């Protein structure tokens, strides 16, 4: 089958460095066109570059001006966008993709039938940071329904995942989108609603995992 | 560069409706012209390719038509696995462009939403920072303003929020705002509190505490 494998997704410095790299197999790589396309969170896919079948023609989105370079090795089934000069407004998922099948020596229809996972690059003066884990819990000055949760601050990059009781606690639980704080860390809240009964007997604790600081918390939130 | 546009910006609809939506190119494209679908969170899929020859591996109830300036994508009968972007994409020359997208969301009728408000922990407050947290919960439609105050004081420039995907079993939406205050501003006040206004309120709700 298609399969394309993408890599070198990471964080970056402003003005710095980043190389992506695909990796293709199931098919004859190098008789096919490629493009990379990438997306802001919460925003359009953006076109970005492209490669012909055999490298001898790249073309670029206006945004880039010189500073990004795609490139492909077909004997070993590789493609690549080396990023330079980068600033935070490149910050995005980055895919890989390729035209639906065709039986002829150049495929280059500009349709992105088959995509790559994508893979996330941020740019920012931040560094890579773990977040603290907050209780979200009614002021202590009962009887409705209630909610509780967990603040998620301050943490860089993206993504966390959080979770309620192991995955034992899904109903009534929204995770929210992460915003960017002016500090240029993230934060997000996850909250379960809950009989204001049960807050005496019954334990509610928040999973929060973030990989990029090898951070793992586990918070229990209490009246 | 060609600019590609769409139209709706954003539509809501219900399951088993015909949904039509448009895109318009800034020259004579062809049929140079591509519909993809993006569920949130995950990646773009094909859809229709060359204005309206249906991708390989999709249903029947997906079309594209038109040539040159203006397109159109339809679904004859939305299903819940609908629900997703849609966007145009054309490849007349280079650079290539995809249009901003349309948007869909499931009708359902008006929800007010119940409001919570929570303290910052005294584990924050162990450091010199306070958050101030306000849940929305379970309301339709989408808009909704939150204005934040302390001892009675608007709030401006120190709010943030966010607002979870449209759920899929009821429709409905919730949001978070936080309000970032100094240690010092925090403890200096007393009345902390979130008015929200909504479609499905009367009037606005304020939840409240005193520090």
């Amino acid at each position: 089958a298609v399969s394309l494998v993408e890599s070198g997704g990471g964080t970056v410095e402003p003005g710095s460095t980043l190389r992506l790299s695909c990796a293709a197999s199931g098919f004859t790589f190098g008789s096919y066109a490629f493009h990379w396309v990438r997306q802001a969170p919460g925003d359009g896919l953006e076109w970005v570059a492209f490669i012909s079948y055999n490298g001898s023609s790249k073309y670029y989105a206006s945004f880039v001006s010189g500073r990004f370079t795609i490139s492909r090795d077909n004997s070993s089934n590789t493609l690549s966008l080396q990023m330079n000069s980068l600033k935070a407004s490149d910050t995005a998922v980055y895919y890989c993709a390729r035209a639906p099948d065709c039986a002829d020596a150049d495929c280059h229809k500009g349709a992105f039938g088959y995509w790559g996972q994508g893979t996330l690059v941020t740019v920012s003066s931040a560094s890579t940071k773990g977040p603290s884990v907050f209780p979200l819990a009614p002021s202590s000055k009962s009887g409705g329904t209630a909610a509780l949760g967990c603040l998620v601050k301050d943490y860089f990059p993206e993504p966390v995942t959080v979770s309620w009781n192991s995955g034992a606690l899904t109903s009534g639980v929204h995770t929210f989108p992460a915003v960017l704080q002016s500090s240029g860390l993230y934060s997000l809240s996850s909250v379960v609603t809950v009989p204001s009964s049960s807050l005496g007997t019954q334990t509610y604790i928040c999973n929060v995992n973030h990989k990029p600081s090898n951070t793992k918390v586990d918070k229990k939130v209490e009246p | 560069d060609i600019e590609m546009t769409q139209s709706p910006s954003s539509l809501s609809a219900s399951t088993g409706d015909k949904v039509t939506i448009t895109c318009q190119a800034s020259q004579d494209i062809a049929k140079f012209l591509d519909w993809y679908q993006q569920r949130p969170g995950k990646t773009p899929k094909l859809l229709i390719y060359d204005a309206s020859n249906l991708a390989i591996g999709v249903p029947s109830r997906f079309t594209g038509s038109g040539s040159g300036t203006d397109f159109t994508f339809t679904i004859s009968s939305l299903q819940p696995e609908d629900i997703a972007v849609y966007y145009c994409q054309h490849y007349d020359d280079f650079p290539i462009s995809f249009g901003p997208g349309t948007k869909l969301e499931t009708k359902r009728t008006v929800a007010a939403p119940s409001v919570f408000i929570f303290p910052p922990s005294d584990e924050q407050l162990k450091s010199g920072t306070a958050s101030v947290v306000c849940l929305l919960n379970n309301f339709y439609p989408r808009e909704a303003k939150v204005q934040w105050k302390v001892d009675n004081a608007l709030q401006s420039g120190n709010s943030q929020e966010s607002v979870t995907e449209q759920d899929s079993k009821d429709s409905t939406y919730s949001l978070s705002s936080t309000l970032t205050l100094s240690k010092a501003d925090y403890e200096k006040h007393k009345v902390y509190a979130c008015e929200v206004t909504h479609q499905g309120l009367s009037s606005p709700v304020t939840k409240s505490f005193n520090r």
